[PDB]
């Protein structure tokens, strides 16, 4: 009862530990995406004018 | 001149779908963890 | 039998979740080598011109 | 002549928060394996 | 005992997978880090000038 | 006119390093599983 309830945490902490992984990766898509709007709206034109 | 916009949203949206589809066997786990 | 079964079948659904997390790791590879591509390529030649 | 800087290191240190807050449950879980 | 034994192995091994993904996120904002620094140390000057 | 191209494919081929050798930890895991 004990070496399982232990694994079953453990587990559970593991899973956070994606959880919080997750979302650096949704931030990191934010990223991205900023730096592509940048050079779209603000580089590209400025070099066209 | 000829200076086309750079375009990834493709790749994106395909990160966001592996993304979306982690979170969706995460819960799968937890489903099993609240099973114990 | 029973507890051990869905702590495994647990720990292989945690697995499944950090397969699918690299490969989103693996499509940010792809994302970041084409903005740089992009900016070597396009950006850089147009403003040497 | 209007071109500002792009400055992201608000969304970049977002990530830097969520990967070390990622890696203090990881040492959490190895706590309970190391508890048995 | 054998399974106990397996199970807490298989957990340390997922850990190790979490670890090297989050290595992989290190880098990738090292990455983006250096394409910013690239766009407004390098690009925006030409530019401007 | 002094403006030569980014390289980061050194850190980006780092990440892919971190990847591959996560991916080749968890077939490791699911070794383990199997052996249950």
């Amino acid at each position: 009862r004990s070496d399982i309830e232990k694994l079953k945490e453990a587990i559970r902490d593991t899973n956070k530990a994606v959880q919080s992984v997750q979302s650096s990766i949704g931030n990191l898509i934010v990223a991205i995406k900023s730096v592509q709007d940048y050079v779209n709206k603000e580089i590209v034109p400025s070099i066209a004018r | 001149v000829a200076l086309d916009p750079i375009d990834i949203s493709x790749v994106l949206n395909x990160i966001k779908x592996d993304l979306e589809e982690s979170k969706e066997w995460i819960r799968x786990s937890n489903x099993k963890l609240d099973x114990i």
